[PDB]
Formats: structure tokens, C-alpha cells, sequence
């Protein structure tokens, strides 16, 4: 996260760290959506251009964390993966269209002050909140700058951007399964997700029922926090039918 | 059923330091 | 600079 701040304790209790077993390192962010299901970006697991293809046994899920590097004894919980599900139409070849994956845990995780699932949006909440100018919140342990790494979880609030402005900021083909967020050069404020934040949640707090909803997944961006560029996010509601199909079936 | 309600914030009726920024943007 | 995690999770 670039130009953000230290998270408060328990601020994002759905935040998940995807952790590589060997070598031991941060792979990506992710989010807790039930006691057995974790949501992330497909490209965290599969991206052939960079020779990336992780299997279940390569990874661990670390939940309830705050410190990036510490083993947070009596606070975090570490879970093994039973199965990975990548969207069947995930487009790693062109533009990361449908950049979404689910992970089922081997055992349910116990909820605590530090561990709690986020809501997934219904059509109405999505329609209400996914509007240009409305702000969401992105969290992660990724890079603090494009070109080091934070001591603890970082947080930044960013406004959703008008689709034509998103489209005009890039040569990459944008789809309805993406949205973009971030400040314009003229707005003064800044901030962005970065490398290592991928797979983490873009959340919004509904003013109707005061619950947090995950509207986006950190997906891609040209550099980090560049003037005139924006962060792109997987549009969670647009892919919720696939999400429900996987959880229903498996 | 209990999704999206944080033990250390909503469940205790405490707000975090910047959630009001989000609310103020929801016009 | 990651701290080692309990061995049980790597088994
Ligand atoms: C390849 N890629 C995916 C990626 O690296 N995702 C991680 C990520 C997440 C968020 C952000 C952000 N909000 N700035 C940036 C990168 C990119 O973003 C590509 C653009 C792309 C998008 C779709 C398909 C092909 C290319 N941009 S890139 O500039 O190569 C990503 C990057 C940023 C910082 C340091 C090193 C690399
Ligand atoms: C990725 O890994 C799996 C398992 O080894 C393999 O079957 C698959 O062909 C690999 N490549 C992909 C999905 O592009
Ligand atoms: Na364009
Ligand atoms: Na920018």
C-alpha cells in the first residue's frame, strides 16, 4: 500500500495473508468470507507469463494478522488449503479479466476479536455503493512504494473512479468485471495498492446496515500511485454467481 | 449472518479513525 | 525477515 497508514488493531479482521511455505514469504492478500472459504485474485495463484502456478501444498493461509513478518502467537491462526478454485474464464493471457479465485480451508477457522468474515454484496448494495466518488478501503502488506515493506498491515481509503476515466488512463482493455479507484492528479490526495497487496479486499461500509462489504479484489495497476494511473479491482458482485456456484457445489 | 461486523468496532459501537471519510463520500 | 512459524503448520 502506497501513501496509506498503519491499520488499527482488529480494523480488518477478514484480512488474510497468503504465505509461501518455501521460501517463507508473502505471496498475496486475500479475505475471509466464511469459516472455511477464502477469496483472492486468480493471478496470485496462476500467471504463466511470470512462471507462476501454485498448488494447494505450496501455500498457507494466515488469518488475524497485523504484523507483516512476526509470528503472532495466540492471535493469528494458520490454515492449510484443501482446494483451490480458479474462475474458468480467468483471462491471464490479455488483461486479467475475471481475476478471482476461491480457496477452501482444510478445517474451519475459529472466529475471534481478530478474525471475522466480510460480507459479499447483493445486487442492491452493489448498485447503491459502486458509484464514482464513493470511497472504499484497501488493506495489505504489499510494497510501500513502486520501486520498502511495512512493519504492519497498511490501510488506504480511495474513491471509485468514473469508467471513462479508468478507460482513458490505460491502453489495457477494461471490462465490466473490473472497476478502478484512486485520486486524480488534481485532487491532491493520493494512495494506491501495490505489488504484494494483490488478492486483498476493497471494502465499503454500507450506510444502510452498517456492515462491511467486499466490493473489489486488488487486481492490477501500471506501477503504483502514479499520477494519472488508477488501481484496478475485480468486480466481486459481477462474479458472485460463480462464487455461489463453487460454494454450493463444493 | 454476522458478516461484516467487527468485534472491536461495530460490535462495541466504536468507530475506527477513518471510516467517517467513507460515510461522508456516500452522497 | 519473516519469523519462523511452528513446525506443525509445515508438516
Ligand atoms: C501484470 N500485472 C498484474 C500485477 O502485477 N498485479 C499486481 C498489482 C496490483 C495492484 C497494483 C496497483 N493498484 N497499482 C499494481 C500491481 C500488472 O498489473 C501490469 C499490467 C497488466 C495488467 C493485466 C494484464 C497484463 C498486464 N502492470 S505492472 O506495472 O507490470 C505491475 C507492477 C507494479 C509495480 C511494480 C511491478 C509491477
Ligand atoms: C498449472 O499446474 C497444474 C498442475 O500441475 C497443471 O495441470 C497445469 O497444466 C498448469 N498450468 C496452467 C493451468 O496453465
Ligand atoms: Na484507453
Ligand atoms: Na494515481
Amino acid at each position: 500500500i502506497v501513501e496509506g497508514s498503519d491499520a488499527e488493531i482488529g480494523m480488518s479482521p477478514w484480512q488474510v495473508m497468503l504465505f509461501r511455505k518455501s521460501p517463507q514469504e508473502l505471496l498475496c492478500g486475500a479475505s475471509l468470507i466464511s469459516d472455511r472459504w477464502v477469496l483472492t485474485a486468480a493471478h496470485c495463484l496462476l500467471y504463466p507469463p511470470w512462471d507462476k502456478n501454485f498448488t494447494e501444498n505450496d501455500l498457507l493461509v494466515r488469518i488475524g494478522k497485523h504484523s507483516r513478518t512476526r509470528y503472532e502467537r495466540n492471535i493469528e491462526k494458520i490454515s492449510m488449503l484443501e482446494k483451490i478454485y480458479i474462475h474458468p474464464r480467468y483471462n491471464w493471457r490479455e488483461n486479467l479479466d475475471r481475476d478471482i479465485a476461491l480457496m477452501k480451508l482444510k478445517k474451519p477457522v475459529a472466529f475471534s476479536d481478530y478474525i471475522h468474515p466480510v460480507c459479499l454484496p447483493d445486487r442492491e448494495t452493489a448498485a447503491s455503493l459502486l458509484q464514482a466518488g464513493y470511497k472504499g478501503r484497501v488493506t495489505g502488506w504489499g510494497n510501500l512504494k513502486e520501486t520498502g515493506q511495512p512493519s504492519v498491515l497498511q490501510v488506504v481509503n480511495l474513491p471509485i473512479v468514473e469508467r471513462p476515466v479508468c478507460k482513458d488512463s490505460t491502453r489495457i482493455r477494461i471490462t465490466d468485471n473490473m472497476f478502478c479507484a484512486g485520486y486524480k492528479p488534481d485532487e491532491g490526495k493520493r494512495g494506491d495498492a501495490c505489488e504484494g497487496d494483490s488478492g486483498g479486499p476493497f471494502v465499503m461500509k454500507s450506510p444502510f446496515n452498517n456492515r462491511w462489504y467486499q466490493m473489489g479484489i486488488v487486481s492490477w495497476g501500471e506501477g503504483c500511485d502514479r499520477d494519472g494511473k488508477y488501481g484496478f479491482y475485480t468486480h466481486v458482485f459481477r462474479l458472485k454467481k460463480w462464487i455461489q456456484k463453487v460454494i454450493d457445489q463444493f | 449472518a454476522d458478516c461484516g461486523l467487527r468485534p472491536l468496532f461495530e460490535k462495541k459501537s466504536l468507530e475506527d479513525k477513518t471510516e467517517r471519510e467513507l460515510l461522508e463520500s456516500y452522497i | 525477515d519473516f519469523e519462523e512459524i511452528p513446525e506443525e503448520y509445515l508438516q
